[PDB]
């Protein structure tokens, strides 16, 4: 159960990482940037950084 | 050549990527430009231009476009390096709802603290002859004064002021903001500019493809005049 | 495709040949310009002096169209006697009608240019008047059945660029033969600008002549013209007011 | 002291009378302007319609010199038939020669203005041509023995100010009768400027006519003219370059 | 009327006192001006103009003319009030040997600390639309942007920029620096200026007396246009 | 039967003078210029030049320029 | 005895042709236009138009504009 | 013996005020401003502020 992009939301099966999080949203292959607890989180650390479930992630895209 | 932060680029044209009529056109305009250096800034599937693009041949110029605070700006900057594709920033503090002109205090303040954490900084500034100097007087490797306001292609509304900028600075100078046609692009270089950054003229052209090519010539032509000679304005009694 | 008198020219830039620092640079600046169409003047041949090189005698005529002019005539009659001479040369069909009216400004006499224009037309010339940019006057020259209208941007060799867009634009907008902007042009800035108001082409001399690196500049104008013409067809963003 | 045809005028400002929102403001704007010399036009009197006020019929003629014009004539002959009419009025000796050549720009036809000017001179008029600002043409009109040369700043009622100082300055500098700048003037800015290039005076209509507070503006131009003329005699600091 | 820091003046012309050809002329030019408000900046006996002058009818405008630091400036300001004749400052930070244009950081910084010790502040600034705002956004009771550089009468080299200044500000705006003739004086007022401060045009005129009168008219004329109406620039297709 | 400013008007009576004419149309107290068969007529000759009736007048006046 | 570009030159011999003349002054291999008593002379007629000796030539050529 | 305007200088008869100082220089009536020990000294305090002889006074005039 995590803060997610303006809304309050559920997270299925408890244990998990950021890599996982983008799996349920359909942009595992796309372009994205993501910020956990006003701390920026990058591409290369994707497997290694685990969700401490309850916290703040801000996802963004490149738009004109 | 034009050389910013110790790397050089054979094209003194820098082209933006905002607000084209279609990707098919943005893609084409960008090639036709011969640019190297382009600035960048839950839903549903669509192409993103940067990930349909080879990243060797270009030199990315992120901007802080959307910040009001040098705070808000500092993030978009560090948010940049998190992607790890860029190693060069454009400093842009829009402060006026009506004109979109640089904020002298935040643009300066923000330029200082980005420069600590080994950033390559080139800010968007005014044409306050001094405000150029001041920014540059704290290690800035290229100063970027704006010829007009942003969205409206009014060209160099003041030479002199910018003609001063040229004479006094030791790093490169690139006019951005508000170029409207080659006529304007080429005027910049003639007073000694090292390059022109421009979006709206090309994107909004209604033949951005053509207009891309035209700008590409303009900058060259302009640079060649200055390169050597130029008939004096002839006076009469 | 710049088209004057029923013949076409792929280069919208016309280049003059007066007053270059040396022939070895004029020859080279002319190439680099990629011009077709170069203007010459008619003086008395220097018979009793000594063997002195002549630029058209060098000129590879297969690459250029000639555009002799009237420079030197102070009245229409004079102007015609020069067009008659230039034509007997067997090498040119066009005529640039030039009656300088003011010895200080070097701005054309309107009544003389009108007069020599309508004579030359009767005599079957492709006639391109150098005019001032008095709007009504441009139209008048046009109504003669002139083949191009050719308004100055500012005074000759007086590198002031387009001093009055508004008039040039009246001229462009009413025209029904091509408007080549000639006289004034100082920078590529200017050449470009002329093109961007929809001038059909640009003729220019002093800005390359006297640019003290003429070749480098000729290239420069070659491009400014291309640049303008292109951002003319492209259509371009307006000027936002506030 | 502005002096045209041997008569003098203490006010370097000439004011037109066309197209004001009401007579009660035109009368009042004219006073406030402190003008001497006001221009009128000649139309057919509206006989079969109904009793309609006329501004000159109001006008205290003891305070104004009239400067009828040719506006309406499209050819010289027409232009003359109007000068003949205006003169039979017994109330005016000067004539502003105005042959509009372009219905969109409202810029004068040079060959017609030249033509009606030399006729009117033969007929003993004090003739002040409205001209374009083609430099050589100004001189030509002058060589007719015209009494003032009167170049436009920009097109009529097209409030663009002085669009080409450089030409106006050639005109001022060569002149040998006074140059009244007329047509174009939008702000006091402009009126002032004309004076500061040594124009002998300024004629202006639309900028007061249509200024939607015409009196307030008339004062404003009254002063801009005085302001210019004064900082013309004063001599002024050059422009430093760098 | 023009009203600065809660006192009003019927003349929107402010005239400087520097570099006249003679006192006999400076004295006369000043009257003919109808100004109220004039700016001021071991050897051997000579007259000093200010002590040949009634101090009721004028409103003194000292400047910090000679400072490079907001430090050096703060003194000339407090040095002013020591005379106890003035109660109004002009903030002027010359930073460029070549142009004499305001220093954005010191002009701003200095404006803050003069404003603490109950000063009436009106700074000399640029035409950075924002730099106007910024100065004013910290209690400044009149903003003084410069139309050109100082010594050279090039007039309003950029309306738009200054035309913005006008639209956005809530205190009075006075153009100073670089007016050349009435033509220029009057242009300022037309875009909505509340006044014009000017030295060089008058002092350097070679008839400063006449030119004084001419400026005096110009400002009025200009102000009256704006006062109401003004023909639009007429367009064509 | 006259041609008055281009319209063809019927003129009341058998004989007349430029003055009689201005009178009937109320222009006696108004500055106007009168031409008659392309001939300009000086005001000091109205009372005197006769309306050879069936012929050509243009009445004209100053109006704002 | 000729008037060559305004100077009065002595012409070597009894008879001659526009061509003979250009030859003697070394202009045979140079583009020039020739007029003779106000008459313009086409190059294809030199060899043929005779120098009625004592009379008026202007030799002329293109030069930079 | 006082610091005076770039130079080092003598002061006759020891005890004294600022008023006195301008007496020996001929500008008792003129226009002046004066600064003792980087502290500004004004017209109204002229009798009251005494020279602590050895110190820094900077005198100025209004010049174009």
């Amino acid at each position: 159960m995590l803060q997610l992009n303006g809304k309050d939301v559920k997270w299925k099966k408890d244990t998990g990482t950021i890599q996982d999080l983008l799996a349920s949203y359909q942009l595992e292959n796309k372009i994205v940037i993501v910020e956990r607890n006003k701390e920026i989180i990058g591409k290369e650390r994707y497997h290694e950084v685990e969700l401490c479930d309850r916290d703040v992630i801000e996802i963004v895209h490149f738009v004109g | 050549m034009l050389t910013i932060g110790g790397k050089s680029f054979q094209s003194r044209l820098l082209l933006g990527t905002g607000k084209y009529p279609s990707f098919d056109i943005q893609k084409e305009a960008v090639a036709v430009s011969e640019s190297d250096i382009l600035t960048f800034a839950f839903e549903a599937s669509q192409p993103n231009f940067l990930e349909q693009l080879d990243l060797s041949k270009y030199t990315l110029l992120p901007n802080t476009a959307g910040a009001s605070t040098a705070e808000e700006a500092v993030r978009i900057a560090r948010l940049a390096k998190a992607s790890g594709l860029c190693d060069m920033i454009k400093v842009e503090v829009i402060g006026c709802s009506r004109s979109l002109l640089p904020d002298p205090v935040e643009t300066l303040k923000a330029s200082e603290q980005l420069l600590e954490e080994g950033f390559i900084v080139l800010p968007y500034t005014s044409d306050d002859v001094v405000l150029a100097r001041k920014l540059e007087e704290l290690g800035v490797h290229a100063i970027m004064p704006g010829a007009s306001p942003i969205g409206s292609g009014q060209g160099i509304l003041n030479p002199l002021n910018l003609s001063f900028i040229i004479e006094q600075a030791k790093v490169p100078v690139i006019v951005d903001a508000g170029i409207g046609s080659p006529k304007d692009a080429a005027y910049a270089m003639e007073l000694g500019a090292d390059g022109v950054l421009l979006n709206t003229a090309v994107s909004g052209a209604d033949d951005p493809v053509k207009m891309a090519r035209a700008m590409k010539l303009a900058v060259e032509a302009g640079r060649l005049s200055y390169e050597a000679g130029r008939i004096p304005l002839k006076q009469y009694g």
